[PDB]
């Protein structure tokens, strides 16, 4: 009943920025992102400062859709 | 980035959010002493997205089409 | 502290803390002009805290163990 997107050790944050190990999120809809508490970080590392906050934001939004801007 | 210290400044005609770098010595995460913070900016219809940079900005490549929903 | 401006980034493997002492004319209080912003930083096991600074620094003495309770 809910379009439901897997972990696969991937975090919502890491999926919204881009990492090699999770290109395949992108421009992903879903209705439940469920995180996994095996997931973690390839790329450089990074530090949100309100990560809660962005977390949030982008699961109340509910979708990776990306258009390029020139 | 050429120059001793960088500063961004990117705003909107709603808000404004000016961010200057901390250069500095962090662990090793994967071999990288540095850091990324990662900051988030919502331009709404009718509004214009305005970025300053001095330097050290990791630049956009578009917009998530934020929406609201379940 | 020998400089003009001091800077402390006290960083761990998951958050980093960057300040800066704001030199001015305070209210005094005990017959002192000047005051001192406390901070904290909490170092899980396997984390590494790097204290870094060129000035202005209230060294800290060592860990007081935070636990879970009552
Ligand atoms: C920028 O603006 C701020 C305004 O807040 C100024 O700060 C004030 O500066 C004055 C001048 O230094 C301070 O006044 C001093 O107060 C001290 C504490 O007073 C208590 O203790 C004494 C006993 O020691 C009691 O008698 C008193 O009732 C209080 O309970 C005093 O000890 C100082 O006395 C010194 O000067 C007198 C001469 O005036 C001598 O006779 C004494 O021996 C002693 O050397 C002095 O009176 C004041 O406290 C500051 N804070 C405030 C909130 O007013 C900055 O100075 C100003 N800076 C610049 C660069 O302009
Ligand atoms: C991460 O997930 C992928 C597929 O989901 C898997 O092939 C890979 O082995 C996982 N990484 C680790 C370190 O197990």
């Amino acid at each position: 009943p809910h379009q439901i997107l897997d972990g696969e050790n991937c975090t919502l944050i890491d999926a919204l920025l881009g990492d090699p190990q999770c290109d395949g999120f992108q421009n992903k809809k879903w209705d439940l992102f469920v995180e996994r508490s095996k997931a973690y970080s390839n790329c450089y590392p990074y530090d949100v400062p309100d990560y809660a906050s962005l977390r949030s934001l982008v699961a109340s939004s509910g979708t990776l859709e990306f258009n390029n801007e020139s | 980035y050429a120059q001793s210290s960088g500063r961004i400044t990117v705003s909107t005609k709603r808000s404004q959010q000016a961010v200057i770098p901390n250069i500095g010595y962090r662990p090793r995460i994967r071999n990288i002493p540095s850091r990324i913070s990662i900051y988030w900016t919502i331009v709404k219809p009718g509004d214009i997205l305005l970025i300053n940079s001095t330097g050290n900005l990791i630049a956009p490549r578009g917009y998530f089409k934020i929406r609201s929903g379940k």
